[PDB]
């Protein structure tokens, strides 16, 4: 009946966010679910005299009919007092991620801590007043949740680490990330292995995550449109490779002709192409990880399908960049896919550096506050804020 | 009074509530304040105090709307800014459109609510005021229950009714009851007799745990009166809307008017207030006098026969589909009802033109399915079908080329016009044998003087001057120019990153005459391709440009 004392950052105070509307499918579920942690003591109703609140939802993450409770403790845990990365988990040849959640229903949280994870199920239309509960064990979400517990989590893995000492297992909020160069088949068992451990208690490839190279249109022929648009292109990979020159392309337009006329290139313009396209295979010297830094994940939409984006912390010193497709059936749903994409781009920035990037999405608030519950499946959610998408931006990394 | 546990408050940390001193009043207050407290007192209201109480409300004595007898108030004015913050009662609330049809309907008025909660004994010390004697000779009192005007009586309050109830619903899972304020709305699929007898039991049961209500006799009848309509057990309709006709119309009154007449376009079809805005321009005080314009008498007289028209509307029915339909009334103005069986509509609203930088039919129309779709989600927990004015071609056409996530849930294309399009779409290569214009604009970063113009391959040209402009401004200048001096297919290269996306964006709306008068050119050619180059580079073409607009 343990528990250790935890605390708002100095002068902050409880979070006071506002729920969301909710489908009545989340909010039959979500009564269902409360329930059953109100009977199991995991929570508690609330009287009027607790004024803080946190928004919650139900998603159902990958291929289930059930529902899972998730609470946006954003900003609860930008409140939170702070606590306390192998680099092994980034160069892995393979890495699997775990949902230890539960573990957490295990712990009882500080009683005068648990007004502040105050949430609320909403009654449509408004016709019945909201439910209110609050915590009584630590909550899923919670940035306080994995440290209070971190103690009990290295015991019940010593075992697997002793047994297994090839293996890395990192733990990020809800989440435990188990990476190891072993064949799939001894390697999923060797999770499967991990899963029956923890049982008795309560697929990324990282060698593949780069900063892909930037190439250049080549063409039999060149119109002084395909010349212009070219040089523009390269003008703004200037900015990332200094040595990228331009002064054969741009003689080529001299004078004011036609955008179709065709423009013979010059044994100069060729090697002064063929010096660029040099300079390109490869990414630009001297970019390196800060950790007192934040990192920033910047997403464009290429359209029919395709969403670029590159994780940076100084402009133009990209620690990572790529591409995201297809996911078949979301065929026509750019918020669908937008939130696959921040996803896939979280887990991507955990492994690597175990923190979550500020997220810049080219969307309108509106449209990403309306569905993106609809199709989120993490335990964690990343911070983000919107953007109009520079036409620039996009051709270059298209 | 209740016998039900009371809340547990504290003040805000830190902070305590003990000062503001007694108003005397005259004679005959201060003794229409001693007996009106007599009474409470002895009915466990309130409780003479003075024991150990630094803390004090002043007691003001007001006429009592009709009567010749007095009656309180008191200031807890203070008091309450220094009471701990409670959970909002939530001010989101229920509309029409979200209630289900019901056999019976009662509504219950619990209203003498407040008084008939115990407060947390803990802090009555801290409701403490008082009445004035002359010659200050020695009345302390303090709440022992849910003051009338205090910080948390509503909410704790409630918060009571909530937790009463909670038994009765598990055992009448079949009986609605919505609160809100006082008010108690029960409804139920009973026979008239059964359900009276159901009320009777939740009367009873409230007055168990001390609320008091109205008897069947006392009940208020249907239909209810709700935020402007008249709610009926089987159906709502719209409580008449009565114009005023006056020689005398003050600013005020013009505009409650043109007030008014808003709440109604939601509702009601073709009301206008155009004319009666116009009357407006300039006004120099609210109790100046405007004489209504010929045309404002106008619409106004039509407004009168428009709002005469019994609009009625029907409930939820959780068995059928929701189904929006929606329409594009002008440019930026859209209307939609929602439905479950045709013409039977549960809603229709009316969303005004959004005027801002810089958008497009397509893009309207998206915002406003977003906000239909987050309406309902509300009313309903539900999202409707969608019939839109637009073609899945055109959506398809849109989306699949906009830089932005935007999306659309299940809908239906509906041939109703005036239909939402693209009014021009930009090449996506150059135009052969179409002339080339290389634009361009540069302004002062002290003068605000600017130049915009172009050069452009058949060696046309020209340049001009501006005063008090901008480089968006005169690059933007600059592309007008060449959609002016121009047959009906242009390339046109610019090396404005900012003048480019705008029209990337393929605007057909914006609050800018310039950007107006563009889009129009724009619509009337027959090929546009619009290109961009680096600002100042040796691009022929481009440098010439730059050249003729640097002095
Ligand atoms: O769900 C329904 N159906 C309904 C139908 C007709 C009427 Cl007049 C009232 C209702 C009701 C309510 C309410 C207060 C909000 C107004 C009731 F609770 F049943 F009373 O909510």
């Amino acid at each position: 009946i343990e528990t250790v004392p935890v605390k708002l950052k100095p002068g902050m105070d409880g979070p006071k966010v506002k729920q969301w509307p909710l489908t009545e499918e989340k909010i039959k579920a979500l009564v269902e679910i409360c329930t059953e942690m109100e009977k199991e003591g995991k929570i508690s109703k609330i009287g009027p005299e607790n004024p803080y609140n946190t928004p919650v939802f139900a998603i159902k993450k990958k291929d289930s009919t059930k529902w899972r409770k998730l609470v946006d403790f954003r900003e609860l845990n930008k409140r939170t007092q702070d606590f306390w990365h192998p680099a092994g988990l980034k160069k892995k040849k393979s890495v699997t991620v775990l949902d230890v959640g539960d573990a957490y229903f295990s712990v009882p949280l500080d009683e005068d801590f648990r007004k502040y994870t105050a949430f609320t199920i909403p009654s449509i239309n408004n016709e019945t007043p909201g439910i209110r509960y609050q915590y009584n064990v630590l909550p899923q979400g919670w940035k306080g949740s994995p440290a209070i517990f971190q103690s009990s989590m290295t015991k019940i893995l010593e075992p697997f680490r002793k047994q297994n000492p090839d293996i890395v297992i990192c733990q990020y909020m809800d989440d435990l990330y188990v990476g190891s160069d072993l064949e799939i088949g001894q390697h999923r068992t060797k999770i499967e292995e991990l899963r029956q451990h923890l049982l008795r208690w309560g697929e990324l490839h990282p060698d593949k995550w780069t900063v892909q190279p930037i190439v250049l249109p080549e063409k039999d022929s060149w119109t002084v449109n395909d010349i212009q648009k070219l040089v523009g292109k390269l003008n703004w990979a200037s900015q990332i490779y200094p040595g990228i020159k331009v002064r054969q392309l741009c003689k080529l337009l001299r004078g004011t002709k036609a955008l179709t006329e065709v423009i013979p290139l010059t044994e100069e313009a060729e090697l002064e192409l063929a010096e660029n396209r040099e300079i390109l295979k490869e990414p630009v010297h001297g970019v390196y990880y800060d950790p007192s830094k934040d990192l920033i994940a910047e997403i464009q939409k290429q359209g029919q399908g395709q969403w670029t984006y590159q994780i940076y912390q100084e402009p133009f010193k990209n620690l990572k960049t790529g591409k995201y497709a297809r996911m078949r059936g979301a065929h026509t749903n750019d918020v669908k896919q937008l939130t696959e994409a921040v996803q896939k781009i979280t887990t991507e920035s955990i492994v690597i550096w175990g923190k979550t990037p500020k997220f810049k999405l080219p969307i309108q608030k509106e449209t990403w506050e309306t569905w993106w519950t609809e199709y989120w499946q993490a335990t964690w959610i990343p911070e983000w804020e919107f953007v109009n998408t520079p036409p620039l931006v996009k051709l270059w990394y298209q | 009074i209740s016998p039900i546990e009371t809340v547990p408050v504290k003040l805000k940390p830190g902070m305590d509530g003990p000062k503001v001193k007694q108003w005397p009043l005259t004679e005959e207050k201060i003794k229409a304040l001693v007996e009106i407290c007599t009474e409470m007192e002895k009915e466990g209201k309130i409780s003479k105090i003075g024991p150990e109480n630094p803390y004090n409300t002043p007691v003001f004595a007001i006429k009592k709307k009709d009567s010749t007898k007095w009656r309180k108030l008191v200031d807890f004015r203070e008091l309450n800014k220094r009471t701990q913050d409670f959970w909002e009662v939530q001010l989101g609330i229920p509309h029409p459109a979200g209630l289900k049809k019901k056999k019976s309907v009662t509504v219950l008025d619990v209203g003498d609510a407040y008084f008939s909660v115990p407060l947390d004994e803990d802090f009555r010390k801290y409701t403490a005021f008082t009445i004035p004697s002359i010659n200050n000779e020695t009345i302390r009192y303090q709440y022992n229950v849910l003051p009338q005007g205090w910080k948390g009586s509503p909410a704790i309050f409630q918060s009571s009714m909530t937790k009463i109830l909670e038994p009765f619903r598990k055992q009448n899972p079949d009986i609605v009851i919505c609160q809100y304020m006082d008010d108690l709305y029960v409804g139920s699929d009973l026979e008239i007799g059964q359900h009276r007898t159901k009320i009777e039991e939740l009367r009873q049961h409230l007055l168990r745990w001390g609320l008091t209500t109205p008897d069947k006799k006392h009940q208020k009848e249907p239909p209810f009166l709700w935020m402007g309509y008249e709610l009926h057990p089987d159906k709502w309709t719209v409580q008449p809307i009565v114009l005023p006709e006056k020689d005398s119309w003050t600013v005020n009154d013009i505009q409650k008017l043109v007030g008014k007449l808003n709440w109604a376009s939601q509702i009601y079809p073709g009301i206008k207030v155009r004319q009666l805005c116009k009357l407006l321009r300039g006004t120099k005080a609210l109790t100046e006098v405007i004489p209504l314009t010929e045309e404002a008498e106008l619409e106004l007289a039509e407004n009168r026969e428009i709002l005469k028209e019994p609009v009625h509307g029907v409930y939820y029915d959780p068995s059928k589909d929701l189904i929006a339909e929606i329409q594009k009334q002008g440019q930026g103005q859209w209307t939609y009802q929602i439905y479950q069986e045709p013409f039977k509509n549960l809603k229709t609203g009316k969303y005004a033109r959004m005027r801002g930088a810089h958008t497009n039919d397509v893009k309207q129309l998206t915002e406003a399915v977003q906000k239909i779709t987050t309406e309902s989600i509300v009313i309903w927990g539900k999202t409707p079908k969608f019939k839109l004015p637009i073609q899945k071609e055109t959506w398809e056409t849109w989306w699949t080329e906009y830089w932005q996530a935007t999306w659309i849930p299940e809908w239906e294309f509906v041939n109703t016009p005036p239909l939402v399009k693209l009014w021009y779409q930009l090449e996506k290569e150059p135009i052969v044998g179409a002339e080339t214009f290389y634009v361009d604009g540069a302004a002062n970063r002290e003068t605000k003087l600017g130049k915009a113009g172009y050069v452009t391959n058949r060696g046309r040209q020209k340049v001009v001057t501006l005063t008090d402009t901008t480089n968006q401004k005169t690059e933007l200048q600059a592309i007008y120019l060449a959609l002016q001096d121009s047959g009906l297919e242009v390339n046109i290269v610019t090396d404005s990153q900012y003048a480019l996306g705008i029209i990337q964006a393929q605007p057909d709306q914006s609050e800018s005459e310039l950007v107006n008068q563009i889009i129009e050119q724009l619509i009337k050619k027959e090929k546009v391709y619009l290109a961009w180059v680096p600002a100042h580079k040796g691009i022929g073409g481009n440098e010439q440009v730059d050249k003729l607009v640097s002095a």
